[PDB]
């Protein structure tokens, strides 16, 4: 992995991986 | 804007960390 853009699953995949026991705020309204 | 910073531009996953909680 490098410095790849994090759009989609890929951030939250991102977000998930470098936190996840620190959850996030990634936020979107639908 | 949580996203549109890492998103679009690129993100290093140690500045992506500054999202979690």
């Amino acid at each position: 992995f490098v410095n790849q853009a994090l759009c989609g699953s890929d951030l939250v995949e991102a977000l998930y991986l470098v936190c996840g026991e620190r959850g996030f705020f990634y936020t979107k309204p639908t | 804007g949580i996203v549109e910073q890492c998103c679009t531009s690129i993100c290093s996953l140690y500045q992506l960390e500054n999202y979690c909680n």
